[PDB]
RNA sequence: UUGGCGGAAAGGCCUUGGGUGCUUGCUGGCGAAUUGCAAUGUCAUUUUGCGUGGGGAUAAAUCAUUUGUAUACGACUUAGA
RNA sequence: GCCCUGAAAAUGGAUGGCGCUCAAGCGUGUUACCUAUACUCUACCGUCAGGGUUGAUAUGAUGCCCUGACGAGUAGGCAGGCGUGGAGGUCAGUGACGAAGCCUAGACCGUAAGGUCGGGUCGAACGGCCUCUAGUGCAGAUCUUGGUGGUAGUAGCAAAUA
RNA sequence: AGAACUGGCGAUGCGGGAUGAACCGAACGUAGAGUUAAGGUGCCGGAAUACACGCUCAUCAGACACCACAAAAGGUGUUAG
RNA sequence: GAAAUUGUUGAAAGGGAAGGGCAUUUGAUCAGACA
């Protein structure tokens, strides 16, 4: 600064910032808001990604609700389930 | 396992945006040749966007294969699949946004069968 | 009807909804914000207050030329005010939430506002006549108003899962040399 | 010192100083 | 078909490399680098100290002893790059290396056969470190830089 | 010992560049006690570690190193060019480096 | 090579100074530079007293509240002859700056640290004999800094502390001086002298 | 633990005594391996904290009311258990 | 030769700035050194050019192989392509186990026009290829129609005594 | 001011001259390595506070173009003739 | 049921622009493969 040279400002903001910043990303990762590692078997590396599904099996193995199941979707993923369950019958 | 390539070297990774799509909405992020003569970009300014030449063109040997080395081929049934039986080592069938879940299972079961890689096996299975 | 975004337990949970709702959509915006995430009897004894002129609601976003008050400064701003329809309207919502939670058997004492969000409805097209022959328009700005209230459950988050290491050999013969040599 | 109110001030003040690296007369 | 045929494909014959021209010729070890002299590791699990240099294994490596008495270094190879042949030098003639090569060192606790070598040629190479002053506390410390040490000029 | 160095400190100068265009793909790394660049040409060939930390622990460590090697000289006050296999980010100008002896020509 | 380098500013040249402290902070080396007011510039007094009023001159004509800020001690003139050295509107600008403490006289902890100096900035060996030169306090003094005198006193005081400190020092090289010489001719010191030490 | 000095930003410097370690000043005995030929191969403190068992401490500020030495509104200046 | 004077106003400022005085100024000599889309070498792309190729137990001859040189560009010229509505042919093409459309810091191919896939949403049609045809591609025209912002909870709601 | 020719710009980026129609450099596909041009190497800024011979002190030096103007002169400044 | 535009949530940046180019740090995220 100009009235107190003597004194770091940008450096302590920096390392202010970087300390703030990852006890927030720290504080992230302890409740689980981030993703599980690759190896991790709750990870979904090579699988796909879906709300609904997700949704529907969180509902069948009994909250968050910005992600919802519509009943539509829900009764389409039933049906496709039906049938897939019906391929593995005539598989086994 | 696929047929020998060289590494597989992308000229220019970064996709060629249009010169202000980031400006405005109304301008599409679709290339576009500034056709202004008083384009800075058409110019070739320094500090600005790079354009498509064809100096940017990919390897002949290597220029249509995926990262895992194969052509991609869209195939929707189990005769397009049957096309790449004797290329199962440089095509890779992909299926077609389009096909069923049922034909997909279908298209999975002969694809094993004769060993062709499937790009997206994945795909619409929620078994 | 769908609600917006939602991050609570929904047997634990109340909402109260009012659409089309012809009251102002910026004073909403600051009174259904200066009552996010509190606890839903403080909120309502504290926009009873808002209408008796004791708190006033903090205008944030929506506050150029307001005047400055010192009823503001618990809220840390200088600029406040008392949008006596927005809250009434809010208050009129908070009451339904209450008894929509009293109906599903939820404490009263632990319920909290975890959601609560107010956009734009269609306006009202007035129009206004002008000098020199003009039509002008004179519409109103009414509001979506929704809320989400929720037991202030106690479960907190202590001794969470350990993710798989994947030393390298290196740094398993130094984590096996560290133990040999002492615990 | 002065005493444990100014010294115990005083120690944290210093610590505070350089461990938010706001010193004039140190680093 | 939602892609038609390309009217020509590849072979699918994978081609034979051409005959490389590449002999494998011996390496040419610098000037330093002579049996038994005291080496300094640069790197790995025995950074900085010193050891003693024995045979130069086919595997293009050094086989060193620390010896394991002094500094804990057994017989093991050390890449020729990762280490400073200094000046110190002991006689090697009372040491038969013919045992060790590339295939001696496999490895697919200690096998007993490595243990028993290495006490055959640690004994054979205390004789040669007990004769000059001070090799054994030498060999025993281990080398680091100190402040101001220039690495270029020093000599070794 | 007290000490256990076996590399000598460096700083990271700037990357190689003109008065208005820089280049970071070629660092430039000052050497402690080089001084002219005939006693640099020692340490070309040797291999350099930005060691840096962070906050996640990755890969059972919390340490993360940058590596390069000294690839040429510089001027005339014994500043070499390096090259990293990732070029070091541009706020590291003024931040130490480490240039180890290995590979050895000793 | 040293954590943080204190430079004494006594007898230097303030644009050589300024220039070799702005390549050394650039460089990631913490400075820090002490006794600023007996620093050095070329030129009669007069002449830079002159550039300092025409320096003096610039103001914001509008609101001279946000003009040049004319900081006028000794540190704060050495300051900003460092601080056109150095691209200060950036972020590695400020970050270098903020390697770099300046101080009038020697305050604490610096009175117990040693002090460098810089010799291609040392007046001494790079201003021709017989030339004038302008001391920093004298300029800062007569264009309004208004703290020499008790920069002077402190300094005094500091070097009588100083000169306690260096007697008592020196006694004791005296006894580590005779001890050596009386070990100096042992069988280990005659190897040592073997071994040039 | 004894005493003295340091106020420029002293927060450091010196000193008394005992207590327990270390000592590579010198000579001995044992261990080290497999981190597999390198991968900074992590060796500080930096603090906050869920807790771990011993101490010490027991206020204010704002709004609202009021004042008018102040005031466009904030602000200012008063008074009230 | 260098230096000083050898006039010139008006906001505060400029050898680019700091600053520099046996220079960091001036004249000159010697070197070392920094650096362009230039030069040399190599790889890749495209164009052009020069050779070779009916040989079948091999496909595509406007194909393939070898070799070399080149590469700025407004008007303009030539060529090759990408995309859209509808038509003839074909894949006995895709589709309620989800067509089209829309959303998507998820993926891939192309120098690019663009093309492909995953997820969500949706709910009834739509693609590839060979051709045919044209009301065929938008950033602008104080463009047209519609919608929407900042301004802004602002100007203002103060004539006619209450 | 007229004539005649030749180059530069138009249509043209890039390096340098702090900056820039007219200056200096420069055979524009995508890159890598080396070397350079013009300009530079106190710091800003990559690069010698290099070596060497002199000159200069300017109470607003110079860093700058020069068979360019103010410019012909004035000076008890200094240096070589 | 697009975009403009807006509300809430989560992440992040902010000392008189914002955007864009090259490169890399960091955080978040994510595809592919078996001598």
């Amino acid at each position: 600064s100009k009235n107190s040279i003597n004194r770091p400002k940008l450096t302590s903001n920096l390392h202010h910032k970087v300390h703030s910043l990852n006890k927030k990303r720290a504080q992230r990762e302890r409740a689980g808001l981030l993703k599980p590692a690759r190896s991790s078997v709750n990870s979904k590396s090579g699988e796909i990604k879906s709300v609904a599904l997700d949704l529907y099996f969180q509902n069948k193995k009994n909250s968050i609700t910005t992600r919802t199941l519509s009943k539509k979707r829900a009764k389409k993923i039933e049906r496709n389930l039906k049938y897939a369950t019906q391929r593995k019958l005539l598989v086994d | 396992a696929s047929l020998p390539h060289p590494k597989i070297v992308k000229k220019h990774t970064k996709k060629f945006k249009r010169h202000h799509s980031d400006r405005y909405h109304r301008v599409a992020e679709n290339w576009r040749k500034q056709k202004g003569i008083d384009s800075v970009v058409r110019r070739r300014f320094r500090g600005n966007i790079s354009q498509p030449k064809i100096g940017y063109g990919s390897n002949k040997k290597t220029k249509f294969l995926s990262p895992s080395g194969h052509k991609t081929f869209l195939v929707a049934n189990v005769k397009d699949l049957e096309t790449l039986t004797m290329h199962t080592k440089t095509y890779a069938a992909e299926i077609a946004h389009n096909i069923s879940a049922k034909n997909r299972v279908v298209i999975l079961a002969r694809a094993k069968a004769l060993g062709i890689k499937v790009t997206n096996p994945k795909g619409r299975l929620a078994l | 009807a769908r609600y917006g975004a939602t991050s609570t337990n929904p047997a634990k949970s109340a909402s109260a909804r009012g659409s089309y709702l012809r009251v102002s959509f910026k004073n909403t915006r600051e009174t259904a914000q200066a009552i996010n995430g509190w606890e839903l009897t403080k909120a309502q004894k504290y926009l009873e207050q808002v209408l008796d002129h004791q708190r006033a609601i903090p205008f944030r976003r929506f506050n150029s030329s307001i005047g400055r008050t010192a009823q503001g400064k618990e809220f840390g701003v200088t600029k406040a005010r008392w949008p006596a329809k927005s809250v009434k309207f809010v208050q009129g919502l908070l009451q339904n939430a209450a008894a929509n939670a009293e109906a599903k058997g939820l404490d009263a004492t632990k319920l909290y506002v975890s959601h609560i969000q107010v956009n734009q409805a269609p306006k009202q097209r007035r129009r206004t006549y002008r000098a020199h022959g003009r039509i002008n328009k004179y519409e109103s700005s009414p509001s979506h108003i929704e809320l989400v209230v929720t037991e202030k459950e106690e479960a907190v988050a202590k001794a969470a899962e350990k993710k798989v290491v994947r030393l390298t050999s290196r740094q398993r013969g130094r984590i096996a040399a560290q133990k040999r040599i002492a615990a | 010192w002065r005493d444990g109110r100014h010294h115990t001030y005083k120690k944290a003040k210093l610590m505070k100083q350089s461990k938010k690296k706001t010193s004039f007369t140190r680093f | 078909s939602a892609q038609k045929a390309p009217k020509w494909y590849p072979s699918e014959d994978v081609a034979a490399l051409k005959k490389t021209r590449k002999a494998a010729r011996p390496q040419k070890l610098r000037a330093s680098l002579v049996p038994g002299t005291v080496l300094i590791l640069l790197a790995g699990r025995f950074r900085g100290k010193r050891v003693v240099y024995l045979k130069h294994l086919e595997d293009n490596t050094l086989l060193i002893s620390g010896p394991f008495k002094v500094n804990g270094v057994p017989l093991r190879r050390v890449n020729a790059r990762y280490v400073i042949a200094t000046s110190t030098k002991v006689s090697v003639e009372g040491v038969n290396v013919e045992k060790f090569n590339v295939e001696y060192f496999a490895k697919e606790e200690i096998k007993a056969e490595r243990v028993e070598d290495q006490k055959v040629v640690d004994k054979a190479l205390i004789a040669e470190i007990k004769k000059t002053p001070l090799l054994k506390q030498y060999l025993s410390a281990s080398f680091s830089l100190k402040n101001g040490d220039k690495p270029h000029m020093l000599k070794f | 010992a007290e000490s256990h160095r076996l590399y000598v400190k460096g700083k990271h100068l700037s990357y190689q560049r003109s008065k208005r265009v820089n280049n970071p793909n070629v660092s430039l790394i000052k050497i402690e006690g080089v001084a002219t660049p005939q006693d640099a040409q020692f340490y070309l060939g040797k291999r350099i570690a930005y060691v840096y930390r962070a906050s996640k622990e990755v890969r059972g460590s919390k340490i993360r190193v940058m590596w390069g090697k000294v690839t040429r000289t510089h001027g005339n006050s014994g500043v070499v060019r390096a090259t990293f296999r990732n070029n070091l980010p541009a706020k590291t100008f003024g931040a130490s480096v480490r240039i180890f002896l290995y590979p050895s020509n000793i | 090579v040293e954590p943080v380098v204190v430079i004494d500013g006594k007898g230097h040249l303030v644009g050589r100074l300024a220039s070799v402290v702005a390549k050394q902070l650039l460089n990631g080396q913490k400075i820090v530079v002490v006794r600023a007011e007996e620093l050095n510039i070329s030129g009669e007094f007069f002449r830079n007293k002159l550039k300092y009023h025409d320096f003096l001159r610039k103001a914001t004509a509008f609101n001279k509240t946000r003009g040049p800020f004319h900081f006028r001690a000794p540190s704060r003139i050495f300051y900003k002859a460092l601080r056109g050295m150095v691209s200060h509107k950036t972020a590695r600008g400020k970050a270098a700056l903020e390697r770099l403490k300046v101080f009038e006289g020697i305050p604490p902890p610096y009175d117990k640290k040693k002090r460098v100096v810089v010799p291609q900035a040392l007046r001494v060996l790079r201003l021709k004999p017989g030339r004038k030169y302008t001391t920093l306090g004298k300029l800062s003094t007569s264009v309004g800094w208004k703290y020499e005198d008790v920069v002077a006193k402190l300094e005094a005081k500091r070097k009588v502390s100083s000169a306690e400190y260096y007697a008592k020092k020196r006694a004791f090289t005296k006894k580590v001086a005779s001890a050596n010489a009386t070990a100096a001719e042992s069988d280990v010191a005659k190897q040592l002298a073997a071994l040039g030490y």
